């Protein structure tokens, strides 16, 4: 199945995809707007799933439900393409990215044994409010889709997909966001991951990245070495009183791009403000007491599948970064030299906003896994990554 | 959801 090329994508049919409302690939879009109308009819009875398995909405307040996900997540979810790592979301992450303002219990759709209750498939949404273009739209975010490797390649990911279509429709919302690793019709944007190494001793001994055989060991730590405190004036973890601030540059810098969130005031606390081993968001306060950049990256530790008890892999992940008063070179050096301080092994970085603008200067290396965005029931024209301004768990 | 990437090797 998954294709992770466009030419190779190029190269095949897709049974399901075919069937929903997303153009097709290779089709060049020049207008704007839905592929369907909105639904004054909506199925109120949940898809079908195969003979033995059921539907559940997952109370992640109930912190037995809370475990189950994260095992499900920490043994089934995405790996990278040598099946190597794979992603270890932390429960206290998971509340965070599945509980945002406005979060609904009905839009944590699981799939369990009938005869054991035991969680094999996952799918998630939330609501986001999401410039696109010149349309604003009330949207969801759909992230966390999951099939235990038992049942896999038996069709119960597109069910996944109807069944909180169904449940979204239900709620009056008729567009979603999503991001993959593997091309579908039909990319509104291709971003690529690039990774700074912070700790390349032992990224090089879990094999995350390899010494380049003309590089010693010791030449490649001094490459990567960084100061030991940030350089910028005035930089300070975020705190409350940050909130309206954060608020406002974020909502005045995002409008250069064409895909972006639109984000409440609560909508911001709820995404900036630090909570420990989730997300960090660091402000610059300057010499007047005025807040006028942030920087900020979520933890995203990955399990080492060769070496199952060892440590994991330590990875920060850039989340927004503002600037308007200092340069976003230095503000991203001094994310480095955060992550860095905090024990991350890794930090990543898409290439969309203006990341491309500090990639190679601060030693990034190129990965080897693009992210592809996507839109469900709204076909517009595709953007480069620059121009992409939404970044998602 | 999200993927995983890791340095392009040469
Ligand atoms: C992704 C996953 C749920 C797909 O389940 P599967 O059993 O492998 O594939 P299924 O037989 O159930 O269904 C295949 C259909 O789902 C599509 N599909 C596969 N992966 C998809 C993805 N990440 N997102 C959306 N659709 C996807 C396929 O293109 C195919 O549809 P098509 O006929 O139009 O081509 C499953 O492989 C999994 O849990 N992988 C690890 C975690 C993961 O990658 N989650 C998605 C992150 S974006
Ligand atoms: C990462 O986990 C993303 C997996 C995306 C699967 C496709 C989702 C398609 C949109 C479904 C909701 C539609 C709401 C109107
Ligand atoms: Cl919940
Ligand atoms: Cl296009």
């Amino acid at each position: 199945g998954p294709a992770k090329t466009m030419e190779e994508a190029s190269k095949r049919s897709y049974q399901f995809w075919d069937t929903q409302p997303v153009p097709k690939l290779g089709e060049v879009v020049n207008t704007h707007g839905p592929v369907e109308p909105d639904k004054d009819n909506i199925r109120q009875e949940p898809y079908t799933l195969p003979q033995g398995f059921t539907w559940d909405a997952l109370d992640l307040g109930d912190r037995g439900v809370l475990k189950e996900l994260y095992t499900l997540l920490n043994e089934n979810y995405v790996e990278d393409d040598d099946n190597m790592f794979r992603f270890d979301y932390s429960p206290e992450f998971l509340l965070w990215a599945l509980r945002p303002p406005g979060w609904l219990p009905q839009w944590h759709c699981g799939v369990r044994v009938v005869s054991s209750r035991k969680l094999v498939g996952f799918i998630s949404a939330i609501p986001a409010n999401i410039h696109i273009y010149d349309t604003e739209k009330k949207m969801v975010e759909i992230n966390f889709l999951c099939v235990h490797k038992k049942l896999r390649s038996k069709r119960v990911a597109p069910v996944l997909i109807r069944e909180i279509t169904r449940r979204v429709h239900l709620e009056g919302i008729f567009q979603a966001v999503y991001t993959a690793g593997v091309v579908l019709p039909k990319p509104v944007g291709t971003c690529r991951y690039w990774h700074r190494s912070l700790n390349p001793r032992k990224l090089i001994e879990v094999k995350f990245s390899h010494l380049s055989r003309n590089m010693t060991m010791q030449r490649t730590m001094k490459l990567y070495r960084l100061p030991e405190t940030p350089k910028t004036a005035g930089l300070r973890p975020m705190e409350t009183k940050d909130i309206p601030v954060v608020h406002q540059l974020l909502t005045r810098y995002l409008k250069q791009f064409h895909l972006t969130p639109v984000m409440s005031q609560e909508e911001v606390e709820h995404w900036f403000y630090p909570q420990e081993n989730i997300i960090d968001t660091f402000v610059v306060e300057n010499a007047n007491g005025e807040v006028t950049d942030f920087l900020s990256f979520y933890t995203l530790p990955s399990t080492i599948m060769n070496h199952p008890t060892h440590k994991s892999l330590k990875a920060a992940y850039s989340f927004y970064n503002v600037h308007t008063q200092t340069p976003l070179l230095d503000l991203m050096s001094d994310a480095l030299v955060l992550a860095k301080m905090k024990g991350f092994d890794v930090f990543n970085a898409l290439d969309l906003m203006e990341n491309k603008t500090f990639l190679e200067k601060l030693k990034f290396g190129i990965g080897d896994g693009n992210l592809q965005y996507y839109l469900y029931n709204w076909k517009c024209p595709s953007m480069g990554a620059e121009k992409v301004g939404l970044v998602l768990q | 959801g999200n993927c995983f990437s890791k340095p392009r090797v040469p």
